[PDB]
């Protein structure tokens, strides 16, 4: 069984609402029009008006709508068309949601989900193309994840709606239509992935290397290149970026005594930033044989030319070009 | 000496938009509900100028704002709704969370950021919660947006229960106000957009803020009133009428309340640069809503003078040893900072000021 | 002999707040007539020729045409001078070739060539020109950047006006709200306008909005609505709107009436939230450029074969600008990270890892 | 003399409002009401309403009116009351501002300044204690700076009237009211600090101590009490944080050997991270003879009990025990 990314976060979805009355999906698009990347295809003619529910182009609005519904005791899945429209919202994700368990000194709890696409696509320059893993990440009282495959964005979708928090879940508008195999495991409506923890996609002993979303897939096709010549990468899935799972990074670093990190968003205080500060701070310091380097976005705003934009993202070459110079090779 | 067991009176009529009829010009009020309310409004007066007090003894710090002047509005909305009606406004909410059912000596307790407050000291002035009661917000505008979603969860929920959803004249040239009244009006939802006009938002009059100062109309397609907010039996009319309007599932209505705060925006504000001390005089001499509802019990024969002055007796004692408790209470233990930071997860380390200060957090 | 000028009637606008609207008459000139006619014309090629493009992939991502508004853009022109502003959102290749820029540099845009206005940097929705502030993607932010484009015409004194242009779903936007009440605060001489063409991508106005008067939204600021397939109601209004303005009275709303005759953009194939029949309708009955075709061929303004070869030179025009976008190289990779920064010494930019640099130059 | 914080900061916008009719301020309660902390006192009486101007509460359209008028050539200071209700009008500041001289192929620059204090204050709890320095400074196109003393703010902010790009200045609430010495130099109105270069505020051998706004004291104060034990501190206060100026931080580490990051952010995707990160893929990290680690503030919404917010910011106690850990002493 193949199933693209799209299709299981629609599966996870369709399981949620039907397990749970008080689950409700808002935003841009999603009911009559089958979803803008069409991610909620045909849940609005299963479900109705009622729980899926079709907004004008209000965000701050319709996020604080969407919060104030999940304060009252429902559970609504808010989508951003893209996350660069979620900076409209952004007060209403990390004032009115995010801090307000703890102000209210545990009164008060959240269960809203923020999900959509989130960072680069294709040609769709630079008010479009923006990443937000590192901004949310910073955020106490919020959870942050984002999924790289299928299994991925199934059972991150079902374990953002079952937590009592707000949770920010950064999907991929490139990854929607990539097929993946669908293990049995993963097609189950109890399919659930913990928020926290990282999965090695690919065991090795030379080279830690750590991504999150699309890049992931890149990093395992420079590996792929990389064993040819003798050399065994260790790749890394985040799934969550917060609370990262620096414990299994850590515990690879300690086997490889080599860390690249690789990410689709602006460098500068970015996810691999934190990742270098913490293995710095961390009991693996002494195991690195050679610094940590980050492959990042390019420190620009995105540009439309293709060679450009080509240029603007980690390209595989990149990361095996990062490995190389972290191994001496 | 018998005392009469009710008496009608005259209310202010509201201007109107979109509207036929509005609320009644007048009203019944009843010698047991007068009592109420006066001891009601009594007691957040009372709460308000001790915290006045506190404050400056810096028993109290950071952000402090007072609505002693406002009392008919929080007093007289709660009048006109139920206790399973929810609630929502911005951080001028200490007389809300009383009339929603916190004790003075709860609310006191977090204004003094000790262990017996509301939030255990976590969330002072701004923030404080009760059950249907929300906030207690300190973003301009952001509760508006909350208060749609709380009516649209009543709505999902078909309890036929109404939110009320107040914000102030500054806030209400907030952009999110006014995506939140197209939604509301689209979807028809229960709520009662509340403008709490006090003619200021912060120093800056509503002259020099608004184009139009007609609050009630800003909702454009939506309906409103405007209500007097110095006179709590017209307050509470006005309520009945407006959660009469959203519970028939007519949709959302505005309702402006004219109302007035005696002190500054807030404890950092003297409250005299943008307008007089004549101002403030003649607003209390004129229209105290304790005053004027103290006036028509005594004239109505409703209630005696020496019976409500031996209420404001129990009122001041009562917020003397709220006070002395608030002043007392030991500060919540360094060991729980961590805590509430989310619901329903298993503990883990919160990092500190630096990689070797770590914090327990507990659900 | 053709007629110098004619007279024609436009149909009345509603009024929000105003005693008085636009005349209901108008004189069209022979001359101004072709102009308006070429300038529609090109505008719909341009398009066309945008959506060839698009099939081919010699254009990627968001690519918004305008074809069915082309009444708006010239008519709006038609109505203001050059050294008056004017902002809007994405759907702006019109606006953008009304206001001065050339098909070439246009379409060399669409490709992501160094010949584009941008050089390749914008793409479809970020072009910009001499008072024309683009030509922006993020939905309703133009609003307040032309109430503070309005701002500055009021602080530098000149007479001069902004429109500021946003779409029927941008209507629901709050910061339009924020803007309107500031603009009436301060008589910003700003010029709201509602492109409305019924549907917000695939939402239509009737499921968006609870009013769909989109001219009287602004409440205490004064509105009118506008045939915004009638070049010569437009043209009518937007006079009418900035004289308003530029005597001192504050700022207006105009909602234009219109229609865009292909999807929300080239991903959208259009037909999943109203009908092929609708849109066959509209452009049967109202296209902006028949429209002003009858009027100028029946008032004797120009002749049927006259208009024939403005098409026929249009037509070239458009060959010549698609030849040279598709011919032009792409912007070189050294010019990556040039222009990030106005006015300072060049600087290096990271590219996706540490041993990749960039020269940034202003 | 001595001149406070936030009278410095008046004395440069004074002066630039004296040099430029184009520049203009406003934000809520910045011309009648004499600024929300004074810091706009008696301009209003000097300049009019043309020039100070009150606005409603309404961010998001007011700072994208600022950013208009900059585009048509004023050059406007846009005050944020605090830092926290910018997040209203963030869309502006990055989509609207940040990338518009990129995109449109460097044709249409954008001079704007946003100001206001940021970060933690006394008291005012979780939605208002909030620093943004790591969000913004992650942003290409934007210029952040963030000022400690009188120097500081007065120089900094002329460099960013003068700029012709947007320039985000981070001021501190708690630092408005204090007094510094203030030179010859500082008090002309030819003063300028420019973006990009940190400066040294404590000369030092055995540890390189880097920091930004308020902890630049408590990082003199740490080094004071450090010294009379024979423990030499290099202090260095950043003044920008994008571009950060990391050769002047690089030189310093090969002296010291040794580095600690001060903040009073929250740390995960903070400033210190940023740096670590840098220091590590940088000649520096062979210098290093322990890791770099990092003081910030507790990854905590704010709380507002006096002895909670006292443990969630660093305090000079807290800066000294890393130092010692850092020294291992
Ligand atoms: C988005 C935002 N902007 C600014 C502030 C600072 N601030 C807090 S209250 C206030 C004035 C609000 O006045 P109004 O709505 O009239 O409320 P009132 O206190 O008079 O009831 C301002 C400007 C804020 N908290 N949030
Ligand atoms: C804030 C924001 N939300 C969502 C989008 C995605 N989006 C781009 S255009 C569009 C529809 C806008 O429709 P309308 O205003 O009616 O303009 P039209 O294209 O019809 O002229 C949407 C939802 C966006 N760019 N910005
Ligand atoms: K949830
Ligand atoms: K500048
Ligand atoms: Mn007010
Ligand atoms: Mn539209």
């Amino acid at each position: 069984l193949q199933v693209t990314v799209r299709d299981a976060i629609n599966q996870g979805m369709d399981e949620e609402l039907e397990r749970d009355e008080k689950v409700f999906l808002l935003g841009e698009e999603v009911a009559q029009y089958d979803g803008a990347y069409k991610v909620s295809r045909g849940l609005w003619k299963k479900y109705g008006d009622k729980r899926i529910i079709d907004t004008p182009i209000s965000e701050m609005g319709f996020a604080g709508i969407a919060v104030g519904a999940a304060m009252a005791g429902l559970r609504p899945i808010c989508e951003f068309m893209t996350f660069n429209f979620s900076m409209q919202a952004i007060d209403q994700v990390i004032n009115s949601a995010a801090k307000t368990y703890y102000m209210s000194g545990g009164l008060q709890p959240v269960p809203i989900v923020f999900r959509g696409p989130n960072g680069a696509s294709a040609g769709v320059a630079a008010q479009h193309s923006q990443c937000f893993a590192a901004w949310y990440g910073h955020c106490p009282g919020l959870k942050v994840v984002s999924p790289w495959n299928s299994e991925d964005a199934k059972g991150l979708i079902k374990s953002a709606i079952r937590d009592n928090n707000p949770v920010v879940v950064l999907e991929n508008e490139l990854m929607y239509g990539v097929p993946f195999e669908f293990p049995p495991e993963a097609q189950s409506k109890d399919f659930l992935i913990p928020i926290g923890k990282a999965k090695i996609e690919r065991q090795g002993t030379h080279i830690t290397v750590v991504s999150h979303s699309r890049p992931v897939g890149h990093c395992l096709e420079a590996a792929a290149v990389l064993s040819k010549e003798g050399v065994e990468c260790e790749v890394i899935n985040m799934r969550t970026i917060r609370p990262m799972d620096m414990e299994t990074i850590e515990a690879s670093v300690m086997k490889t005594n080599h860390l690249v990190t690789v990410e689709g968003g602006w460098p500068q205080f970015g996810v691999g930033a934190e990742i270098c500060a913490r293995i710095m701070e961390g009991p693996a310091f002494n195991f690195l044989d050679a610094p940590a380097v980050r492959v990042t976005g390019a420190d620009v705003p995105m540009p439309y030319a293709k060679i450009l934009e080509d240029n603007s993202i980690p390209q595989v070459k990149d990361i095996i070009f990062a490995i190389k110079k972290t191994l001496n090779i | 000496h018998m005392f009469a067991n009710d008496a009608t009176f005259e209310i202010k009529k509201c201007d109107l938009h979109r509207l036929e009829e509005g609320p009644p010009v007048t009203t019944v009020l009843t010698r047991e509900d007068g009592l109420k309310y006066y001891r009601m409004m009594q007691t957040v007066r009372r709460m308000e100028l001790k915290a006045d007090q506190l404050y400056k003894q810096k028993i109290i710090r950071g952000f402090c704002h007072l609505c002693d002047g406002q009392e008919a509005c929080c007093v007289g909305l709660e009048a006109g709704i139920n206790p399973t009606d929810h609630l929502i406004t911005a951080y001028r909410a200490h007389g809300f969370t009383f009339t929603r059912g916190l004790s003075v000596r709860e609310i006191l307790a977090e204004l003094t950021g000790r262990k017996g407050g509301c939030a255990k000291g976590k969330g002072g002035s701004m923030h404080m919660y009760a059950k249907n009661f929300y906030g207690g917000n300190g973003i301009v505008g952001a509760q508006v947006p909350l208060g749609a979603g709380i009516a649209l969860a009543c709505k999902y929920n078909g309890k036929d229960e109404v939110c009320l959803t107040l914000y102030g004249d500054g806030a209400a040239n907030q952009g999110q106000i006014f995506e939140a009244y197209n939604m509301a009006a689209l979807w028809k939802l229960p709520c009662i957009f509340i403008c709490e006009n006090n003619r200021y938002g912060m120093g800056t009059s509503v002259e020099r803020a608004a184009a139009s100062t007609d609050y009630y109309k800003r909702g454009d397609f939506i309906p409103g009133l405007r209500v007097d907010g110095m006179d709590i039996l017209c307050v509470r009319e006005a309520t009945r009428f407006a959660a009469a309007y959203c519970r028939s599932g007519k949709g959302p209505i505005l309702m402006e309340l004219q109302t007035y705060r005696y002190h500054g925006h807030s404890m950092s504000d003297p409250g005299v640069s943008y307008r007089t001390r004549e101002e403030i005089q003649e607003v209390r001499s004129k229209s105290d809503p304790i005053m004027l509802l103290k006036d028509r019990m005594v004239n109505s024969n409703l209630a005696s003078v020496e019976e409500l002055k031996e209420i404001d007796v129990e009122v001041r004692k009562e917020i003397e040893d709220a006070a002395q408790f608030a002043t007392a209470d030991p500060e919540p233990p360094l060991e729980e900072l961590g805590y509430h930071i989310y619901s329903s997860d298993p503990p883990f380390e919160v990092r500190g000021a630096n990689q070797w200060i770590k914090f327990k957090s507990v659900s």
